[PDB]
């Protein structure tokens, strides 16, 4: 829900933060059948 | 009332799970003045918030 054209967060409003006037499309899912262990190494700034 | 609002203090918290602000955006609370803040505080449901 931080990836969106305005949204705020830990995330989006560091790192990850898209355009003001963002055309595109976001395509999520989850991954608890892959990547679960916990799992440490995936990581953020 | 007649104090200093470090906003940042509050803004930075991992703690919190929303910060939604309506009038005013959380990164802009350190520039701004106000004549009194009036904290309300309570207790509720995680379906009702």
């Amino acid at each position: 829900r931080q990836i969106a054209p305005g949204q705020t967060g830990k995330i989006a409003d560091y790192n990850y933060k898209l355009p003001d006037d963002f055309t595109g499309c976001v395509i999520a899912w989850n991954s608890n059948n892959l990547d679960s262990k916990g799992n440490y190494n995936y990581l953020y700034r | 009332s007649n104090c200093v609002a470090d906003y940042s203090v509050l803004y930075n918290s991992a703690s919190f799970s929303t910060f939604k602000c309506y009038g005013v955006s959380p990164t802009k609370l350190n520039d701004l003045c106000f004549t009194n803040v009036y904290a309300d505080s309570f207790v509720i449901r995680g379906d009702e918030v």
